[PDB]
């Protein structure tokens, strides 16, 4: 076995000091970040070969980085291309990576990780192979193993080593299962990092200082990890320990409970590799981890998630949908119209980013309550330790509540968030447009009404634009930017830049009824209501939504969207094509919507919907539901219920792409995941097509075949459009 | 076609889990004591003609490891040619041992076989032996492992058995068990346990509470100790049974089987081997069967296993005089009664595991012997014995009085 | 009654104990892989006709606890009515599972059964399950317990087998196993183990030492690991065999069975079962037999078990074309050959456990399938398979090619 794996430009600089301490400085000339790629593997192969060849003249090793970060990420381009027949190459690659780290780990001399910045994924895996971890406590630095967020697992020893350090349960829950990132203080607190320094300049000196004192005070234990000592006791016990064996069967059930039964092969594989590895020696455990890693890489879900959460997201953040050539424009003061759930959330995320915000409503009492939303959030954040008092006071001081339109003086970025009504929005904008700066963005948070119509109520229509948020705004990550017919490319890029500044992700959508998010999530909700009218058990419908991977079951979401509002969208979509000389075929859900309204069960805001409500809390499905819709009279397979909701949105997304509502599949995927909650395992409602796998097979053809099978059984809305055919 | 006959069927008293009388007694001693009792009843018997000893044991570790059936053959001084094999089919192990002994006699390659089971749950708790369906995440995650008690709660939810319904069955089991003891039905088959000095350790089923009232059963809290309180299992069960909204947790320690210690032995042999040793046959093994159902609900395998053994014997429910189904949980028995329309007065007529206990590996052999005695005491003809099993299995046997 | 037939008989390669290829493989995965291979060979078989899966397993703890036979049914997605039972009769568990499957078919109350065994001794060492004896000094003291290796040295001492005699048998076993592998005898029955990606893990019996020399065997030191190297067991053995003055310790790691991981599956059913599913019968189970001898010498129980199964089939040693006895220790095979005057060219003709390993629970079904293949290859008619057992037991089976 070799430290090599069969050109690559060397990535590691070698320096042996007078005392024999070898410093390995990782510096990939091909990028701003050290990445676990083919060049790294070959370079660390040479470096580890040399550490062995010169063992008689080497007393310690320091692993350092010349980049702003320590080491972050792996070779996604290669991993996403790995076919099932390439499983041997993927297995051998991580097996070679871990032979290098295992040799480094067992040289007979201490190795210290000088962590100057972010150490993520394979970067932390390198540091975990060292015996001591010193981290510079700088801004922006993060440490963690986020491989699971790409559908992978820490296959470079992260699973095996964190389980040896912390035990099965703590390593899985705290580090592995969610790929959580930690700032250096938390990293030291939980044990990922051993000690901290205030500046990066102290790092290598602190590393060499630790090597020297470790050699003097612990000469027999220097360079020996805890699991390589004879009396090693795994924290929490091994699977054969009676205390751990008692609770171990509950770990997979708690995992199914958290993931609600959705397809999540990576967490399942991490838990298996964690437990299976704790039953055997370290080397055998490491190989088991390689096999589960190769199992994920060659599977479709990891390719769905690598496509969405690596490629699509970076294409979006790099400006894929941002108009070319437009420069930067500063935002000095944001004016938010309306202090409800949306406006209060917009005012919070804006002020949290550092923007001065004027929060206007009809009364100072209302505006103050809007700012109260931010103060309830900051209060929770303070007592939980996620922020300081100084930074929290500064945030809240940036929100000025008011009821006077005169207080919008000097606003250069308007975000309107009042009631969904054409004429109200016309008047609200009319009485501020001459008060705000002449270059002010005139943004409207609307989910239904086309932007081109709302824009006519302002003089400077080239600066009117849709800025669609999602509640709760402090937690929802997407901003849907809708381009009206008069909206300029400059206004588009200014809102695009604002979105990134407040820490959200933008998609750019052309004006159309329902835009992308509202139109697509309507098909998901309407498909469930149709199933309810057909006589399917409400509990089965809700289970189908969660096991499909959705963050909220559809009947629960319907109560929160209000069935009255759903009726209005339907009444307004009928006129939108009959008053324009077209045909409108009612959705089956409208009969279900209108009978719930007829019974006074319009949703949660009224206190009664598909669920009963008591004390501001949901309390089970309404028992009159089964008699009202003859629940149980229709019992299709659960997979048919799942596919009906997934396919309805995937087909509506393709329609949006065909009509030019969306301009990229990256916007469609991230827009569906972050905007409305399309399951991450799908990679998005557009990636769901290219990666669909079921009975028939895998790919666009299998999606078309399954869509045709659905159309035969449930209606022609499932028939695939021409663009998905040969 | 060699027919198989039950010549003896005995068992120890069932000692309770906490401060139990049998906690100081090794499970091997429980089996040897029953072997010694068979010797006192047949000192004439040529033990060389005994070709095997088949013991069910669900947790064969520690005190119950190393083929406890063979250790019983050797520790009791039986001939070394008498074999000794341990088997585990979860709750059915005691009856599976009897059925396997019957099938070994029918095949004609064994003549006289001892069969039964032993389970000292106070010394070797359930789950002591490990296993992949629980302690292997990939397999656990895929088969959707749910503990048996939640399957019982789910059965009550689906069938509409209320907390009062299952408690009503718990009360009748306590009452019928106390009546069987007071009536002396158990005096000949329950062999008291004694120490190496001959001093009494236990002569009765400690777990019984013959003064149980329906008011006391209603005070008990639903199951909260053990594996079913660790989390996630309700959600796992409802992910498969996606049409029920919430599980009604009706089962308590008062309407679930008792965790006890005990052992049971049954002597099975051909008609020729019987008359060759001067043994009087007590009953005939008419037929056996094994069937199963979904492993998540887990406790509905008895119903197809009962139909299968009935089809095999050319019989129906109206041909059976007594029905004996292990009382793992009250809902499991009520489900079985509802499914097959079992008359109430034919079902578990001497009480069951709710009152007396369910020593896993031994229970099947205990309730079989319970039916051998009750058929003979009533001068009735046929009895059907069945048990639910973990992982969704089921076993059933029909015996006929001789 | 009903004739029982062998339709398929496969096994994994045997991975070695120290730095073995199968050490990273869970014993459940070894069984599921064989289930998957039977599916590949009979894709249209109605698995609902399979009524039970019977696995031998001597250390049913940890990865091998919780009724691993049931876990294999559920993990492989077999019908939930297919049962699953684990049994332990020490070394004969693998053949006992096949025998029990055959007898269940003969009884008529089963039609198609999977039988075999699994033992991952690198993950679950022998003795891991404890034992009702070693933890009970009163029982241990009375039964005069002695490890199997010392009974093997005692057999060599009594019969006059020298260190060169047993090492000579160890050589023939390494040679014949190599010849069988080279001649491709094992090509279609040894199913290579692959991981969740299809990558090869092991495809051969890696415990084999095909370049073994008499000079090399003569350099090995006598058995010095495990229980035997502890104190007192020679004195205990000679207290019973009081006419023997000194035990000649001739057995080493080179002439004793290898500690290995492996599994084996055999498909057994009635003629109607095969006709219905379109299965070709390979051999017929002519007769089975269990017997034994003294548990201190422990390993001489194959002689009456073989005599009894020949007596049961109306056959003699001359009628048997192939003899397969498990190579637990060289002296055990030499004693069996001396006792019955077995022609040297009929005995373990494809090598044995000394070359390829002895995965306790699985060995019985492995050497059984080894004889199904060789009777077919040689176009011979009859084979007898037998194994010694701890505690002084023995099991034998006669098969006839169809
Ligand atoms: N978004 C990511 C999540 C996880 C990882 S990894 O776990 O370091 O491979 C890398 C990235 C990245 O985009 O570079
Ligand atoms: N408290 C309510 C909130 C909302 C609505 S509805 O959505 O306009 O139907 C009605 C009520 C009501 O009480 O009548
Ligand atoms: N796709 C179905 C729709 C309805 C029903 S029914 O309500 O049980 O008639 C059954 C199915 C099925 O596939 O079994
Ligand atoms: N309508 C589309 C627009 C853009 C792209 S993209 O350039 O691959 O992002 C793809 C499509 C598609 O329909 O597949
Ligand atoms: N063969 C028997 C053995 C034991 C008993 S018992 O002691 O009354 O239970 C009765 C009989 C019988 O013939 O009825
Ligand atoms: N002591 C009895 C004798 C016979 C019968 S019966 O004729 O088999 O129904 C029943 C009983 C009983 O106690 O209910
Ligand atoms: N789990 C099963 C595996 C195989 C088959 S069969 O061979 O196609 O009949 C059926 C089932 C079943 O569950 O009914
Ligand atoms: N029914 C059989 C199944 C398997 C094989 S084997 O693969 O050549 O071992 C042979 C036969 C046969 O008919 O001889
Ligand atoms: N290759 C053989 C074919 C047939 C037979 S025999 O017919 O069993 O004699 C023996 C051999 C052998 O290898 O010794």
């Amino acid at each position: 076995s070799s430290h090599h794996h069969h050109m690559p430009d060397n990535t590691i600089q070698w320096d042996k000091d007078a005392d024999g301490i070898v410093t390995l400085t990782m510096d990939d000339p091909s990028g701003s970040t050290n990445v676990m790629n083919e060049a790294y593997i070959e370079s660390m192969g040479k470096a580890v070969d040399r550490l062995v060849a010169e063992k008689d003249s080497i007393t310690g090793v320091v692993v350092a980085s010349a980049k702003k970060t320590f080491f972050a990420g792996g070779d996604v381009k290669t991993m996403i291309q790995a076919r099932p027949e390439d499983a041997g190459d993927v297995f051998n690659t991580v097996e070679t990576i871990k032979r290098q780290l295992r040799t480094l780990e067992t040289l007979g001399k201490p190795v210290v990780a000088a962590i100057n910045g972010a150490a993520l994924g394979g970067g932390l895996e390198i540091a975990l192979a060292c015996h001591h971890r010193i981290a510079a406590d700088v801004k922006g630095s993060q440490l963690g193993l986020p491989e699971v967020t790409l559908g992978l697992l820490p296959g470079g020893g992260g699973v095996t080593r964190t389980v040896r350090m912390f035990g099965i349960q703590n390593a899985f829950v705290s580090v592995l299962a969610q790929g959580t990132r930690f700032k250096p203080a938390k990293a030291k607190e939980i044990g990922l990092v051993d000690e901290l320094v205030a500046t990066v300049e102290e790092l290598v000196p602190a590393a060499k200082a630790w090597i020297k004192e470790e050699l003097k005070a612990n000469p027999d234990g220097a360079g020996v990890q805890p699991w390589d000592k004879k009396g090693y006791k795994m924290p929490g016990g091994t699977p054969s320990s009676p205390g751990l064996a008692a609770i171990l069967p509950s770990f997979p059930s708690n995992l199914r409970k958290q993931l609600k039964g959705a397809p999540m092969p990576a967490p399942r594989a991490i838990l298996a590799a964690a437990v299976e590895g704790a039953q055997v020696d370290f080397d055998t455990a490491s190989r088991i981890e390689s096999r589960y890693f190769a199992s994920l890489v060659t599977g479709q879900v990891a390719k769905n998630m690598m496509q969405a959460f690596f490629f699509d997201l970076q294409a979006i953040n790099a400006g894929g949908s941002r108009p070319e050539g437009i420069g930067k424009t500063p935002i000095k003061r944001i004016g938010v119209l309306g202090a409800g759930m949306m406006g209060a959330g917009i005012a919070y995320v804006s002020a949290k980013a550092g923007y001065e915000v004027v929060l206007k409503d009809v009364s100072l009492e209302a505006a103050a309550k809007g700012k109260g939303y931010s103060e309830k959030l900051e209060a929770k954040a303070l007592e939980r330790g996620r922020t300081t008092q100084e930074r929290s006071d500064a945030l809240l001081a940036r929100i000025t509540p008011t009821a006077d339109a005169a207080d919008f003086k000097g606003v250069d970025f308007v975000i309107e968030a009042v009631f969904e009504n054409q004429e109200l929005k016309h008047k609200v904008f009319g009485e501020i447009e001459d008060i705000v700066e002449p270059n002010a963005i005139l943004g409207s948070n609307t989910s239904t009404l086309p932007i081109t119509g709302l824009a006519t109520g302002v003089k400077r229509q080239e600066d009117f634009i849709g800025i669609h948020f999602f509640s709760p705004v402090d937690k929802m990550p997407l901003v849907e930017i809708i381009k009206g017919e008069k909206t300029s490319d400059e206004a588009l890029a200014r809102v695009f830049d604002y979105t990134l500044a407040i820490g959200k992700t933008p998609i750019v959508v052309n004006d159309s009824r329902g835009f992308f998010t509202s139109r697509v999530i309507g098909t998901f909700v309407n498909e469930a209501l149709a199933m309810l009218g057909e006589g399917v058990e409400p509990a089965s419908i809700e289970q189908a939504g969660s096991q499909a991977g959705y963050p909220a079951p559809p009947l629960q979401l319907s109560d929160e969207l209000n069935l009255e509002l759903m009726h209005k969208i339907a009444v307004a979509t009928r006129k939108g094509v009959e008053d324009a000389g077209g045909t409108y075929q009612p959705h089956p859900a409208e009969a279900v919507v209108e009978k719930m309204i007829e019974l006074g069960r319009s949703g949660r805001l009224k206190g009664a919907g598909f669920y009963e409500y008591a004390d501001g809390k949901r309390s089970g499905l309404w028992p009159g539901l089964r008699e009202t819709f003859k629940s149980g009279s229709s019992q299709p397979p659960l997979q048919d219920m799942i596919d009906r909701m997934l396919f309805a949105e995937a087909l509506e997304t393709q329609k949006c792409l065909d009509e030019g509502v969306l301009t990229s599949t990256a916007d469609a995927n991230i827009g569906s995941i972050m905007g409305i909650g399309f399951p991450p395992w799908t990679g998005g409602s557009a990636q769901f097509i290219v990666g669909y796998s079921g009975p028939a097979g895998t790919g666009k053809a299998a999606f078309v075949a399954r869509a045709r099978e659905l159309a035969a059984a449930y209606g022609d809305r499932f028939l695939p459009p021409e663009s998905l055919l040969s | 076609s060699e027919e198989a006959f039950i010549y003896e069927a005995i068992r120890t008293p069932r000692g309770k889990q906490k401060n139990g009388s049998l906690h100081e007694v090794k499970p091997l001693s429980l089996v040897v004591g029953l072997i010694d009792e068979l010797r006192k009843r047949h000192p004439d018997l040529d033990e060389n003609l005994i070709s095997d000893v088949i013991l069910g044991c669900v947790s064969p570790v520690g005190d119950q490891g190393g083929d406890i059936a063979r250790a019983a053959v050797l520790a009791s001084g039986m001939p070394v040619t008498s074999g000794g094999v341990q088997l585990n089919r979860f709750c059915a192990s005691g009856l599976e041992a009897v059925n396997t002994a019957a099938q070994k006699v029918r095949s004609g390659w064994d003549d006289l076989v001892l069969a039964g089971g032993v389970e000292s749950m106070s010394r070797v708790p359930m789950g002591s032996d490990g296993g992949a369906m629980g302690l292997d995440p990939a397999t656990n995650y895929d088969v959707m492992f749910v503990p048996q008690s939640i399957g019982a709660d789910l059965i009550a939810t689906i069938e509409g058995f209320s907390r009062e319904d299952v408690d009503a069955y718990a009360l009748r089991s306590q009452q019928k068990a106390a009546e069987a003891w007071s009536g002396g039905y158990f005096a000949k088959s329950v062999v008291p346990v004694r120490d190496q000095n001959g001093l009494l350790i236990l002569d009765h089923d400690e777990h019984m509470r013959p003064d149980t009232t329906k008011e006391g059963l209603a005070k008990l809290k639903p199951a909260f100790e053990g594996l079913a309180a660790l989390g996630g299992f309700d959600d796992v069960a409802l992910q498969k049974y996606h049409w029920v909204e919430k599980i009604n947790h009706v089962h308590t320690g008062g309407n679930s089987s008792g965790i006890v210690d005990g052992a049971a032995l049954v002597m099975i042999g051909s008609a020729a081997a019987g008359k060759l040793q001067g043994l009087t046959p007590r009953a005939r093994i008419v037929a056996t069967a094994t069937s199963g159902a979904d492993p998540v609900i887990m406790l509905t395998g008895p119903t197809p296993a009962t139909r299968k053994v009935l089809d095999r014997a050319g019989l129906t429910v109206d041909d059976i005089d007594l029905f004996e189904l292990n009382e793992a949980f009250a809902s499991v028995v009520l489900k079985f009664q509802k499914d097959l329309n079992i008359p109430d007065e034919k079902l578990n007529v001497n009480g069951g595991a709710i009152a007396m206990g369910h020593p896993l590996g031994a229970t099947g052999a205990m309730i079989l012997g319970t039916m051998v005695d009750e058929l003979e005491r009533r001068n009735a003809r046929r009895a059907l014995i069945t048990l639910c099993i973990g992982g969704g299995m089921g076993v059933a046997t029909i015996i006929e009085r001789v």
